[PDB]
């Protein structure tokens, strides 16, 4: 493939400087691009660059170096928002079409004021055909595991903002229809703080 | 020294048909090696000298796609001319664009340049630097602004400085046994008496590449040029170039006159003097 | 006056046909179109300008194009594969700047056959009552299953509402089968809210997730019900 | 605007009376583009006239040039005719050994 | 080689 770049994830704190890269082989490349896209939705074009050297707008720096072929973006001030995959294109002086990296996934991660690991049992409205296990308030530093078991199914981490008493927390749910699961062992392929709460 | 890629397009409004004749000629130097032709058969760029066949299908593919839409652009600029200069569709009108590269001795970037004509004057076009325009008329002004708004020039730009340039390069070496070639040129003199105290002095140049070339008449060392018909230097037709130059001088004193020839290929310039 | 596409979802069956619609940015006349498979870059498929195929990518015969004289453009695939399956994007540009616009796409899902089709099962869990005691906050859990394609939207409304604040949702469902190219898929969304706001039992909260499915158009010769594009959501009533 | 051509007529390698050569008609310094170019051997139209791509120099103005193989005689004239919208009249130029 | 991006008046 003609344009390379990393899958990531990259995991960059809130505040701090985001930075992707992108490498190319062919000399012929002329125009280079960025383009943002968020989960199920299309790319939007959010930079563009011809001349060698930096072009800063906003937040966003772009670095073209034709002669070592890479090109970067900078994103100072990363918001949450921030979170999306960032493609690069290039298009070459042969023609017309754009040429694309895999994209490369950036997660903003915030900064919990007060930690506070947690792993809750939450029941079903109706019946009890299956349960679940919240294991939430965590700090964003906390990787959780896929599940080693066929049929216990682990999401991945994800941030909601009560944007109303401005505060922000991570959590990821488990759940299983099997006799002899239980809050107790569902997150136990990851690494738990190990001062976590596990009320009846 | 120096070499260059020029490229040229001409595109001609034909009132009488539909579509406007085109031509694209690419020269390397003084020399072409490629063309494309609206009216010719084929609908893609050919090639025009022996280094340039060596490219694969996937250059030529991409050449003749570039080609179409310059005669494309061509065709749509016409156009919005004929509109702005509200001029009737039973005229035929003309635009011109060349574009390039030089590189000095030492092959890295010198100079480019973008230029654009319609009926043969000046319309808009590329300053030495390449970061903004000359706009010749009200037209081309607002030519101008949209070109601006649109970073047309730094586009540009990157192409002259760069893509041009390593292409260039690359056709230096590839046909390196024609295109880095020096021919000096052959030469003679003839006598040809005009009246009956008056007689025509002719000096030749033939068969030399490039065609660069100084051919100067002096007498007693003074340098004869109100007093030379010069010639424009012309192609042989084989790769090759040839110029002349002529004095008339008083019979008798043909001996006072010389002939100088300064030329890339010849090591120290020659000097002709009439001799039977 | 952006870049418009259609239709935004699709299902069809192997081997079948299919005919996506672009329409460019008001002022621009050249489109290219591009597949972009899950995870991966946009791969250019084919340009058009001036009704003509101006440049074509590593795709076959059975991809054609055309663009009309407005300039809006047709997509037509036939004898489909599965791995057909992705992203249409379609991109508009003028003649000037060249710069290329991406428009919301067509997501194709071919399957071998429609049985493969499934709407999702909702369910809402309440939050624990060791939570809410703990940290004066209660999480709502919602939990959509079973289905395939992943073409969904979940979205919790609270008394009628739709709400956004307190919201998170995987940005990728998970694969129950993951072996298998037509496995089920299931997702998550958690709503977060104050424990005095879920205390009050007149406050109402509701899970939904939209599904797309199949049309009008197929056939459907199972006993369950044709899986067709629908709501299907679940709610829970304060303590 | 409008601008009138130049004219040379010459064999591309030097000629010699009954040997196989090139006749070229050089025409240049033109515009607009628009030119009708014909070699004569007696007087009357040669045949079989090839020309170069249509190209021009950095003040705009069209140069083109049109050949054909020939085998000059002492006897034969060789010449070329030019025409253009700058000219009442056109213009036919011999072709000489020494132009 | 020629220019890709040749623009319109």
């Amino acid at each position: 493939k003609e344009v390379e770049q990393n899958s990531g994830p990259l995991s960059v704190p809130e505040g701090a400087i985001a930075s992707l890269n992108c490498t190319y082989s062919d000399r012929g490349s002329q125009s280079f691009f960025w383009y943002r896209q968020y989960s199920g939705k299309s790319p939007e074009l959010i930079m563009f660059i011809y001349s060698n050297g930096d072009k800063e707008d906003g937040r966003f720096t772009a670095q073209l170096n034709k002669a070592s072929q890479y090109i970067s973006l900078l994103i100072r001030d990363s918001k949450l928002s921030d979170s999306a995959t960032y493609l690069c294109a290039v298009r070459t002086n042969s023609g017309y079409a754009l040429n694309f990296g895999k994209g490369t996934s950036l997660l903003v991660t915030p900064h919990i004021q007060k930690p506070d690991p947690a792993v809750y049992q939450l029941r079903d409205s109706k019946s009890s055909d299956k349960s679940v296990c919240l294991f939430t308030d965590f700090d964003s530093q906390t990787n959780v595991s896929q599940s080693k078991d066929s049929d216990v199914y682990i999401t991945d981490k994800c941030v909601l903002d009560m944007r109303s008493m401005d505060f922000k927390s991570n959590s990821a749910v488990a759940w299983s229809n099997k006799s002899d699961f239980a809050c107790a062992n569902a997150f136990n392929n990851s690494i738990i703080p190990e001062d976590t709460f596990f009320p009846s | 020294g120096s070499h260059s890629m020029r490229y040229f397009f001409t595109s001609v409004s034909r009132p009488g048909r539909g579509e406007p004749r085109f031509i694209a000629v690419g020269y390397v130097d003084d020399t072409q090696f490629v063309r494309f032709d609206s009216d010719a058969a084929s609908q893609r760029m050919e090639p025009r000298a022996p280094w340039i066949e060596q490219e694969g299908p996937e250059y030529w593919d991409g050449e003749t796609r570039k080609v179409k839409a310059h005669s494309q652009t061509h065709r749509v600029d016409l156009g919005t001319l004929r509109g702005y200069y509200n001029q009737s569709e039973a005229g035929s009108h003309t635009v011109q664009r060349m574009y390039g590269c030089d590189v000095g001795s030492d092959w890295r970037f010198l100079r480019g340049y973008h230029q654009y004509a319609y009926d043969g004057k000046d319309y808009i076009a590329l300053k030495e630097d390449l970061r903004s325009w000359t706009a010749a008329d009200m037209a081309a002004q607002t030519t101008k602004h949209k070109w601006e708004a649109a970073h047309v020039a730094e586009q540009l730009r990157a192409y002259l400085e760069g893509t041009c340039v390593e292409w260039l390069r690359r056709y230096l070496e590839n046909g390196k046994e024609t295109l880095q070639r020096t021919d000096a040129p052959k030469t003679h003199m003839t006598h040809h008496a005009v009246s009956d105290h008056e007689a025509t002095l002719r000096c030749w140049a033939l068969s030399f590449y490039p065609a660069e070339i100084t051919l100067t008449w002096q007498r007693d060392g003074e340098d004869q040029t109100q007093d030379t018909e010069l010639v424009e230097t012309r192609p042989a037709g084989d790769g090759t170039f040839q110029k002349w130059a002529a004095v008339v001088v008083p019979s008798g004193q043909e001996q006072r006159y010389t002939c100088h020839v300064q030329h890339e290929g010849l090591p120290k310039p020659l000097t002709l003097r009439w001799e039977p | 006056a952006g870049v418009t596409q259609s239709p935004t979802h699709l299902i069809k069956t192997r081997g079948q046909q299919v005919t996506l619609r672009c329409s460019p940015k008001q002022g621009h006349d050249t489109v290219s179109w591009y597949q972009q498979a899950l995870g991966q870059g946009p791969q250019f498929i084919f340009q058009y300008y001036e009704e003509e195929e101006r440049q074509r990518g590593n795709f076959p015969d059975r991809f054609s194009g055309h663009q009309f004289p407005n300039y809006s453009s047709e997509l037509n695939v036939n004898a489909l594969l599965l791995g057909d399956s992705a992203l249409y994007l379609c991109a508009s540009s003028d003649t000037v700047s060249y710069e290329q616009y991406f428009g919301p796409g067509t997501r194709l899902t071919v399957t071998e056959d429609l049985k493969n089709v499934f709407p999702p099962e909702v369910a809402v869990f309440e939050p624990s009552e060791a939570e809410i005691s703990h940290t004066q906050k209660a999480t709502l859990v919602c939990l959509a299953t079973g289905f395939y394609p992943d073409h969904v939207e979940l979205s919790w409304w609270v008394n009628g509402k739709e709400v956004h604040s307190g919201v998170c949702t995987d940005p990728q469902p998970l694969k129950e089968q993951p072996a298998l190219n037509d496995s089920r898929y299931a997702l998550s969304s958690r709503l977060r809210v104050s424990a005095t706001f879920w205390q009050d039992p007149r406050n109402h909260f509701r899970c939904q997730v939209q599904f797309y499915g199949l049309s009008e158009n197929d056939e459907w010769t199972q006993d369950r019900a044709k899986p067709v594009t629908q709501i299907v959501s679940a709610e829970a009533w304060g303590r | 605007i409008q601008r009138t051509p130049k004219i040379q007529v010459y064999s591309r390698h030097p000629a010699e009376n009954g040997k196989s050569n090139f006749l070229n008609c050089y025409v240049s310094g033109f515009h607009p583009s628009d030119i009708e170019v014909d070699l004569l051997k007696n007087g009357e139209r040669i045949e079989k006239v090839e020309h170069s791509d249509l190209s021009f120099s950095k003040d705009w103005s069209f140069y083109l040039l049109y050949y054909t193989e020939f085998t000059p005689t002492e006897k034969d004239e060789y010449a070329c005719r030019v025409n253009h919208v700058t000219l009442s009249q056109p213009k036919i130029v011999k072709w000489d050994r020494d132009m | 080689s020629l220019y890709n991006t040749i623009a319109t008046l």
